[PDB]
């Protein structure tokens, strides 16, 4: 099977305002 | 300084366990008897 | 709205993944309940094994079989789904 | 607001109005900040049971505050406006 | 500890059990969606088709209006028109009771009071003060009293239609004349007193004293026969 | 005629300490790592 | 230090997993890298299939091969490590 | 819809078992009925001594006549069929 | 805590099976380990060719020789044991 | 690494200062609010 990598970056998901 | 008493979560946890086990028809007197019995 | 950061599946199956994620976010409060709803619902129809992770701060390393993988945002939650 | 986990059998049914009772009991515990929660809870539940069945302990607390072992006095008061005081 | 060990191992077996399926919830079940999803969901669920769903959502809202943040997000999502519309339903009295209580919870914060006033909620409460039920009247009195803490609500009560404080005093006198219900009368009179303390009270005083002829009524309600809070 | 063992597959859920509704019972254990190879 | 919230492995395997995670934590400052490091070392250490998720906020529902699962915290970071 | 998890059996018997088990699922849903259907069919087809165990969560240790042993997840239900 | 749901077996052998199941749950936790221990004990002590299934949820339909059959809910783990 | 709403810190001494701030404005009720506010905050900084 093939691999896969994900990652929650900084500020992409969290909209501050 | 309004906090939850340091020992209260466990006591309420046990009380919930017992009241869900017994299934009473009067929670007030159930609590009265439970707490009185545990006190001694 | 669904911002699909990384998907390896067909269109219809992706759309069903987003719909199931929407229902899970609408019906359940805690994270593991949403994860279990997604995983069990995709076990029910698509193929018998699945794995899901719902969160806000994580990035996995998996070994998915090709034609089944998604990692997408719904609301403010990251949902990672893959069969293995 | 119902609380229903994904995997919980029908053999366990939550009685209605349990959430409200624990609501009130927790609020009173948080307000009072007692030192001995067990006897406090016993006294509280006896109080509410008597009050619902058919105002001893509010008046007892007010009198104790005005004055400026106590469990026995509270118990005697809860089991009884001059005839009641004479009986106590 | 053999029995304890076998119990532990048996419990560990029962832990990793591969549960069958999350069977589907009934239609009459309410829950909080993860994070912000709940506030939009509530304002939808307040206007569903089935009655029991709306009542249990009223209870969920009463849960959801405690913290200031949830209050702000729930009133911005458009909760107040739904609650007042449910209040104006006259088919089932219980729903009116829960709606009045929910409005009392809503009106605690400034934004709740302003949005209650804007959506003509004060008129709804004034109409509900004459509901033939009993508990809902106490809840409506409490909600009006808690809304009247702000000067803007007091002014909005001053000029809303033609007579609002006037029939309030009239109802207090009417209920004290027939029967002895003192809680409702005391709540109404303290609400009237909170109205008189509005900064520009010239209209509030003029209305009361001139049209309502309050002074002889209060002199009659000062006698030592009535319960002491009424005299107060 | 030989003998082989069978077992089905079993699944678990993990849920972290939530700032909201959650209170988890602690029935866990601790360990010290040591060296690794 | 290290607390094992959930385990379904032999003591030696759990100790090896904890050692692998703490060894990873002194090299990689990005979390996907920890996932990759752990996945490679259990890939070569054991039967090749594996899966690892690392983070500070996530909830899952994974169908894992029997006798192989762990969910444990190092420092402040949770690690879920299992085999399909 | 049947991952053959582990089977020492002839290929034709494997395919026939998968087909008959699919027919069992379309016929019944309770696990014991499925096991009865499957073992009765292979009792009629081969040496009558057969044993079928059907369910979601079980593990056995059995004695089977050689080249007659099968264990497969046909959907969510697992079937273990062998001849003594 | 044994509850003999259904059995065709001599009373002494029933008590022996209950005992064996007790130390089986005592020694290991894994499922197939319990089944293997029970079958090994009844192969050593008594005559050979036994079959064991110590499961939680399953439905089976087996054929056994006479006067060798037992099914009991030890704890809430259902143990089935029979002869070829 | 802020990822949740509650992570935002509200300082203890914030609201009080803010109220004092609005006090001054509602005492003067000026029209060049930005200039007066800058002067007032700079005064508070330089004196503290």
């Amino acid at each position: 099977g093939t691999d896969a990598i994900t990652q929650i970056e900084n500020g992409d998901l969290f909209d501050f305002d | 300084p309004i906090t939850i008493p340091g020992d209260f979560p466990a006591i309420l946890k046990a009380f919930t366990r017992e009241i869900l086990r017994a299934q009473p028809s009067n929670i007030y007197e159930f609590g009265a008897r439970y707490f009185s019995g545990l006190q001694g | 709205k669904a911002v699909i950061k990384n998907a390896d599946m067909s269109e219809e199956m992706q759309a069903d993944a987003v719909d199931c994620a929407t229902q899970a976010l609408e019906k359940y409060n805690i994270e593991k309940d949403i994860a279990a709803y997604i995983k069990k619902e995709f076990d029910r129809k698509h193929n018998p094994t699945w794995h899901c992770i719902v969160g806000r701060n994580f990035g996995s390393y998996v070994t998915h079989e090709t034609k089944h993988f998604i990692y997408f945002y719904l609301g403010q939650v990251a949902i990672l789904l893959f069969k293995s | 607001m119902d609380v229903e986990p994904i995997f919980c059998a029908e053999q366990i049914v939550i009685p209605h109005n349990l959430a409200d009772i624990l609501k009130a009991y927790t609020k009173e515990v948080i307000r009072r900040q007692p030192t001995d929660l067990i006897a406090f809870s016993a006294k509280y539940f006896t109080n509410l049971a008597n009050v619902a069945s058919g105002a001893p302990a509010k008046e007892q607390l007010r009198q104790v505050y005005t004055r400026g072992t106590l469990t026995e006095s509270q118990v005697t008061g809860l089991c009884q406006a001059d005839a009641v005081v004479a009986k106590v | 500890d053999s029995q304890a060990r076998i119990q532990a191992n048996l419990r560990h077996i029962q832990a990793f059990e591969a549960k069958p399926n999350p069977k589907a919830l009934p239609e009459t079940a309410v829950t909080r969606g993860f994070e912000k999803v709940a506030f939009p969901k509530l304002v939808r669920e307040l206007t569903c088709d089935n009655a029991v769903v709306r009542k249990k959502s009223l209870l969920a809202a009463r849960e959801l209006l405690s913290s200031p943040v949830n209050h702000v997000q729930c009133v911005a999502a458009g909760a107040t028109p739904a609650i007042v519309a449910l209040l104006q339903d006259q088919t089932d009295d219980e729903t009116r009771y829960y709606a009045a209580g929910t409005l009392k919870l809503l009106a605690a914060k400034e934004v709740g009071a302003r949005d209650l006033a804007q959506h003509s909620g004060l008129d709804a409460l004034a109409a509900a003060l004459e509901d033939p039920s009993e508990g809902v009247r106490d809840e409506a009195y409490g909600a009006l009293i808690e809304a009247a803490r702000f000067d803007s609500t007091r002014r909005a009560l001053e000029a809303c239609g033609s007579g609002a404080v006037l029939p309030r005093l009239m109802e207090l006198a009417l209920l004290e004349a027939q029967g002895g219900a003192a809680g409702r009368a005391q709540q109404g009179l303290v609400l009237l007193f909170t109205c008189t303390q509005a900064r520009h009270n010239a209209g509030i005083l003029s209305q009361l004293v001139d049209v309502a002829q309050a002074i002889p009524h209060l002199a009659g309600l000062l006698k030592p026969e009535l319960p002491m809070p009424v005299r107060h | 005629i030989k003998q082989h063992s069978q077992q089905t597959v079993r699944e678990q859920a993990t849920q972290m300490a939530r700032p909201g509704v959650l209170l988890d019972n602690d029935y866990d254990k601790e360990v010290t790592p040591g060296r690794y190879q």
